RNA sequence: GGUGAAAUUCUUGGAUUUAUUGAAGACUAACUACUGCGAAAGCAUUUGCCAAGGACGUUUUCAUUAAUCAAGAACGAAAGUUAGGGGAUCGAAGAUGAUCAGAUACCGUCGUAGUCUUAACCAUAAACUAUGCCGACUAGGGAUCGGGUGGUGUUUUUUUAAUGACCCACUCGGCACCUUACGAGAAAUCAAAGUCUUUGGGUUCUGGGGGGAGUAUGGUCGCAAGGCUGAAACUUAAAGGAAUUG
């Protein structure tokens, strides 16, 4: 027999606290023992976890939050944000035909030294009373669009580091600000940003991480 | 007149050495036998001296540069890259 | 833009051309502005700055060398500088753009 | 008999016929 | 003699389309000439939405659904009795159902 | 409360793939195929097959601490079938039906913005 | 003479004593006369400048590579020839190199390099077109040229040599532990043939 | 892995499958349409730059400057050729595995050339709408793209103004469609393929039964493959088009 299970220790998942209850599960992985112990290996983890899981209500059911485990206090994993993007037929559900899509991305750096990837999907809408059956965009609107969701998305960014940048991501106010400012060009349905990807990590600053592990 | 149809510069080698050759020749020395334009100076008064030395008639000045052209492609593309990186750095 | 502002002072009003004619007219004080050539020698265009920086002298550097120079002066020859002596219909002295 | 074959066999036979031409000079 | 005024597929205007290749077999088709299906189906099933029922946390939780755009070839489509071959007068109908 | 697993499904014809994971899928816990449990090489992708995969996983599973998964059905993907196999679907209510419970179904088949030619020729595939 | 690269002579101060030091540097693509050279390890990223394999970035052009931290230069030295950066392991200093042929090696950080490529690129690409033109070029390098065939040779002066046909009449590929006087051919060769699959 | 089923191939030297990180090259999904632009071939991620273009508007300007075109030219999918670079996938040649009487075919796994780029060559496609271009006139309807015009019309922008989005009614230009057969056609069908024995708006190119044969020869173009121009001898009573019935 070998069984590696009788050899694992089941360390257990902890969040940020910008957010709610951070009792995500329980990781499994090994001993510490010698010959190539297991607290520096675990540092290299990424996890992949619903935002509805941590924020409990149905509405958030898409944009699963992957969060990036950092040290092990002991039997303990303290992760920080990783990335955002949205579950699969969420985008499938969005994307119909009979409309035009927009997408934008930046590359944007915050107060932090971070560096990180944003997108932005736009699906023009049909306004009311309309008997035209397609609602397509003039190719102009599109760059229209497309040049106020870059000013949108690199003016809310440069101030507002991750502690930050999440308690907007959540709360939708991107949208907000993005419907409230193409409105004038073309109306539209289905506002997000799909996807949060990050590039770059700066040195650990384990203060910061701190702040969001209470 | 036009004294060759095609043989150009080429014309010296007679009928001997290969069309082909002749030919891959002729595209080199016509590169390294031309005029190219002095960077510094503005005028087309760079001329070879020796493979690699190209050198302007005014202002005096000698580049190192390729065989027979004063700058060859995978070169600017060197330089290019070097560049691009030399920002980025001091970024 | 900033050669048709060069190009209606050619028209309208009065430069000159060249090095010796500009140091000469930054030497007597009536040369309101010198544009130098982008591939002019730092040598002389630091002794262009120098002379424009004692006769206060506003100074321009144009993004292409004595050949593009001399095209957006209209000549056919290169112009490693030009000293504007007089402003002609244009506004090249007022924005310095 | 594919007529794009009939020009596949026309041309090797062309080949062939400027061949031994050139040869018979 | 012609058999369709569109031909075999949706151009009038453009003299090429793009290829795209049938998910059956592979085969490059004209994109407007292909025979597009939009493949519906529940994420689950019609019975074991019950059986995924009382095994799961978060009750009733989305129950989602998969999407994807299918591409056909003419002869994939006939032989999987897709398009289901019609007669002279009615294949000049252009309606889904 | 729950333990929460990846389940991780991946259907392909010829052959099911039932591979749970740890909540962060580094970590592998008690992948058994549809093949392993039957020798025929032609229902290796059935219903069954994958039937007895699943069933062979979650007795895998138990005695180890996993009482909950998260469902990733999937088919080959890239540039090829994209519809998952028969035996996929299968392996799911056969999983639930061990008594294991179930979190955030989902489909994670990959699809491209279309590159690298799809193998077959351009006259494709025919027999 | 002998070298298809051109040669840069570079002055440098001497930091310790009143004179000029003038180096004999393989000139660089771009690197004119006039131009101000910079080496050190501070010294800034720009082509012809000296600076060690740890100060450049990855994806850095470089030429006439130190191997050794001091050896004043071994890799890629010949004309058009440059030396590929392509990543650091800054614990332990080393840097992971691409050489012209391929090879992949790794050196010190420490090890310094000319940012750019060797000047005269493309000068092979030229046919020389007769003997004369060979004679001229092995005339300031070596006598190594012309070379008689082995087979065109008696028994006496070759492994080749003799027969009543031109002809090797045993293998060509000779193996690394033949003595000297039998490595004549394709020595220690892994494949023979043209190169094709 | 792959298959109707297998074989070949890899695998406790850990395959496949799961996660993190990259590299390389190629492509631009879904949105994407009986939609757009372009002389055609063609053209679909993002932004910047450069030059161009159609339409619409005009109570601007010139005043026949035009139409079509031998000769003569520019562009011209893919494949292919030369020399570099690139060479992920796919993949003429070839290897191997099957089935089969045989398979040097289909199916399966590899895999050189090629697929990508630069500088040159080539100049061919069912390059098709198998429908030359310019001009006039002849029938009804809706939908759409772009420009414009008019509404005491809706929509949030601050409650409503402007402008943008949308609705309605017109207009022009465009890709197209639906019905009908006035008329046409051998018919299929066609708003042109109509205004043709009641035959004539201008103009260019091409065909004269089927084969031989796009062959032979000559000339010319190309490195080559080949392109363009292009017969005759001889042979033959049909070949062929559209539709009807079986
Ligand atoms: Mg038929
Ligand atoms: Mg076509
Ligand atoms: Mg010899
Ligand atoms: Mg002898
Ligand atoms: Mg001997
Ligand atoms: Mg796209
Ligand atoms: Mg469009
Ligand atoms: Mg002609
Ligand atoms: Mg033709
Ligand atoms: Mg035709
Ligand atoms: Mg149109
Ligand atoms: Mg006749
Ligand atoms: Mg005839």
């Amino acid at each position: 027999v070998v069984d590696p299970f009788t050899r694992k220790e089941w360390f257990d998942i902890k969040a940020p606290s910008t957010f709610e209850n951070r009792n995500v599960g329980k990781t499994l992985v090994n001993k510490s023992t010698g010959l190539k112990s297991a607290s520096d290996a675990l540092k290299g983890r990424v996890v992949e976890v619903c935002l509805a899981d941590l924020q409990g209500s149905e509405d958030h059911s898409f944009r699963k939050i992957k969060l990036r485990v950092d040290e092990v206090q002991g039997k303990n994993l303290l992760t920080n944000f990783h990335g955002m993007d949205f579950t699969t037929d969420k985008l499938r559900s969005m994307v119909r035909k009979w409309q035009t899509l927009i997408e934008a991305n930046v590359t944007v750096k915050t107060s932090d030294d971070y560096v990180l990837r944003i997108f932005a999907i736009a699906f023009t809408r049909k306004q009311a009373n309309q008997v035209k059956r397609h609602s397509y965009a003039q190719s102009s609107h599109i760059r229209a669009i497309r040049k106020v969701i870059s000013e949108i998305l690199t003016k809310e960014v440069q101030g507002s580091t991750l502690a930050q940048l999440t308690s907007k991501l959540i709360p939708e106010v991107i949208n907000k600000e993005i419907e409230n400012a193409t409105k004038d060009i073309f109306p539209l349905q289905n506002i997000h940003v799909r996807k949060v990807k990050l590039l770059k990590q700066p040195k650990f600053d384990v203060g910061a991480l701190m702040a969001l592990h209470g | 007149a036009k004294r060759t149809k095609k043989v150009g510069i080429t014309g010296k080698y007679g009928v001997r050495y290969g069309s082909s050759l002749r030919r891959q020749v002729k595209k080199l020395e016509i590169q390294q036998h031309a005029r190219y334009d002095c960077s510094f100076c503005g005028k087309k008064t760079v001329k070879r001296g020796a493979a690699g030395i190209w050198t302007c008639s005014c202002c005096k000045k000698t580049v190192a540069g390729g065989a027979y052209t004063v700058s060859t492609a995978a070169a600017a593309t060197v330089r290019s890259t070097i560049r691009r990186l030399r920002e980025m750095v001091e970024a | 833009s900033i050669n048709q502002k060069l190009a209606l002072v050619i028209k309208s009003g009065k430069y000159t051309l060249g090095y010796k004619s500009t140091v000469k007219s930054l030497r007597q004080g009536k040369s309101k502005l010198i544009i130098i050539a982008a591939n002019t020698p730092v040598l002389r265009k630091s002794e262009l700055e120098y002379y424009a920086m004692l006769s206060k002298t506003k100074v321009y550097y144009f993004q292409g060398g004595n050949n593009e120079l001399g095209t957006a002066v209209g000549k056919l020859f290169r112009v490693g500088v030009v000293s504007i002596l007089e402003a002609g219909d244009s506004d090249i002295l007022t924005t310095l753009a | 008999m594919r007529a794009k074959w009939r020009k596949k066999r026309t041309r090797r036979l062309k080949r062939k016929r400027r061949k031994v031409r050139a040869r018979s000079k | 003699p012609k058999k369709r005024a569109s031909n075999g597929r949706n151009k009038k205007g453009r003299g090429h389309v793009k290829p795209v290749r049938c998910v059956n077999c592979s085969k490059s088709i004209p994109k407007d000439k292909a025979i597009k299906r939009m493949a519906i189906r529940n994420i689950v099933e019609a019975a074991a939405v019950r059986d995924l029922s009382e095994a799961s946390v978060y009750p009733e939780y989305a129950l989602p659904k998969t999407y994807n755009k299918l591409h056909y070839c003419v002869s994939c489509a006939i032989h999987a009795r897709i398009v289901r071959v019609r007669s002279r007068e009615d294949r000049k109908n252009r309606a889904p159902p | 409360s729950q333990v929460f697993g990846v389940a991780r499904i991946y259907a392909s014809f010829n052959d099911t793939f039932v591979h749970v994971t740890d909540l962060s899928g580094k970590e592998t816990i008690a992948r058994v195929t549809g093949g392993m449990k039957v020798k025929a090489d032609r229902d290796e992708s059935s219903p069954y097959a994958a039937m007895l995969a699943a069933q062979d996983v979650a007795a895998k599973c138990k005695e180890v601490g996993i009482t909950a998964v998260h469902v990733k059905i999937r088919a080959t993907g890239g540039t090829r079938t994209k519809t998952p196999g028969p035996g996929g679907q299968a392996a799911l209510r056969a999983l639930a039906r061990s008594g294991l419970r179930i979190g955030r179904i989902e489909d994670v088949t990959p699809v491209p913005s279309d590159s690298t030619r799809k193998k077959g020729g351009r006259r494709g595939r025919r027999l | 003479s002998g070298r298809g690269a051109p040669l840069a002579k570079v002055v440098f101060r001497d930091p310790y004593k009143y004179r000029l030091r003038e180096e004999i540097f393989i000139a660089n693509e771009g690197v004119h006369t006039g131009q101000f050279i910079y080496a050190g390890k501070k010294a800034s990223l720009n082509v012809g400048n000296v600076l060690p394999l740890g100060s450049v970035p990855e994806g850095t052009i470089v030429s006439n590579v130190e191997e050794k931290p001091g050896d004043r230069g071994a890799l890629a030295r010949a004309s058009g020839n440059y030396v590929i950066i392509i990543g650091h392991n800054p614990d332990e200093n080393k840097t992971r190199v691409r050489l012209p042929s391929g090879a992949k090696k790794v050196i010190s950080s420490d090890a310094r390099g000319v940012i750019g490529v060797i000047a005269g690129g493309g000068r092979v690409d030229k046919p020389l077109l007769k003997a004369g033109r060979a004679f001229h070029k092995y005339r300031l390098k070596r006598n190594s040229w012309p070379k008689t065939r082995g087979v065109a040779m008696n028994p006496v002066d070759h492994p080749h040599g003799g027969g009543n046909h031109q002809h090797i009449g045993k293998a060509s590929t000779i193996s690394r532990g033949a003595v000297s006087g039998q490595k004549a051919g394709l020595i220690a060769a892994r494949r023979t043939g043209l190169l094709r699959g």
